[PDB]
């Protein structure tokens, strides 16, 4: 059900792009495929992924990020963050992204450059 | 070239330098911790030769790097507290610099990333106490 070079999973297509790039930069290649950035459903999709990119990068970006004007995280698809449903590590005091070390999930600068997973279904 | 002399086990040797490439990911500050308890320093590059290995052997990980600064503003300086004067311009708006797969770039401290350290060749040892 997947496209060729695409991991499937939970009913998700998943694609690890071979370069480091901003998360903006990111954000746009997925959008510009018909796909998104990561939007996490659970913490099980997290390990999978977390699986499929461990002999790769040590994070990667995801669809998550912190606007200093809402002081609010919020997904790509206009939802703000379930504070329970994921800690963040990191500092909030300038815009951040989101990227998922291998075991926590960072509030990163958007301009330091990132592997991103792009999403389907 | 004072003379030829091999680099320890598990390190590299180009040119005058021995270069490190760690196995798992963790911060700046305790990546730099770990290069100091090896009498060595986060890996800095100093001819081409260096950087052209360094961009080559880096693989699909990123790699911390020797480089600091006090803030956006402030210019780049080594481990040692030396400038940084060398014409590849360090990305991003950020305080400690690492090896993306398009040249070197910067995020902050706690970001988790494999790092990467430097020391200088000899066949002997002499220490820093
Ligand atoms: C935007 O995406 C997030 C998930 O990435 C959605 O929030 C999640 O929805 C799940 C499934 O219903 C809930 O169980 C969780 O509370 C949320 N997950 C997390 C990790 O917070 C959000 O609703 C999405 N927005 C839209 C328009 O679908
Ligand atoms: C950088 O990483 C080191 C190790 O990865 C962190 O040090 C650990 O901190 C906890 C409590 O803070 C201790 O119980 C661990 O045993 C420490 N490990 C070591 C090897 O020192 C450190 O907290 C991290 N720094 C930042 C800024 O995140
Ligand atoms: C992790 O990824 C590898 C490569 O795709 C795969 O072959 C393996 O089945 C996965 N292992 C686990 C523990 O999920
Ligand atoms: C700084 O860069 C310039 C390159 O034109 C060079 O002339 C100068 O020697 C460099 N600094 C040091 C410490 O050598
Ligand atoms: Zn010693």
């Amino acid at each position: 059900k997947c496209p060729k070079d695409w991991h499937s999973h939970q009913d998700k297509c998943f694609h690890v792009s071979q370069t480091s790039i901003t998360w903006k930069g990111s954000l746009a290649d997925c959008g510009g495929k018909g796909a998104t950035l990561l939007l996490v459903q659970d913490q099980e999709e997290l390990r999978f992924l977390r699986n499929l990119t461990k002999r790769i990068s040590s994070s990667f970006w995801i669809g998550l990020s912190y606007t200093l004007s809402d002081e609010k995280w919020k997904w790509i698809n206009g939802s703000t963050l379930n504070s329970d449903a994921l800690n963040i590590t990191g500092d909030t005091e300038k815009d951040s992204c989101a990227s998922v070390s291998q075991d926590k999930v960072l509030s990163e600068s958007c301009d330091s450059d990132n592997i991103w997973i792009c999403q389907k279904e | 070239i004072t003379g030829y002399a091999a680099c320890p086990r598990n390190w590299i040797g180009v040119g005058n330098k021995c270069f490190y490439f760690s196995e798992y990911a963790s911060n700046w500050t305790f990546s730099q911790t770990f290069c100091k308890a090896q009498e060595a320093e986060l890996a800095r590059f100093d001819t081409e030769e260096e950087l052209n290995f360094l961009s080559r052997y880096k693989g699909s990980f990123d790699y911390w790097i020797g480089l600091h600064r006090e803030s956006s503003e402030h210019p780049w300086k080594w481990t040692d507290n030396t400038q940084y004067n060398y014409s590849l311009s360090i990305r991003g708006v950020e305080r400690y610099a690492y090896l993306n797969d398009i040249g070197i770039s910067s995020a902050r401290v706690y970001a988790d990333k494999r790092w990467s350290c430097s020391r200088l060749n000899s066949g002997t040892h002499h220490h820093h106490h």
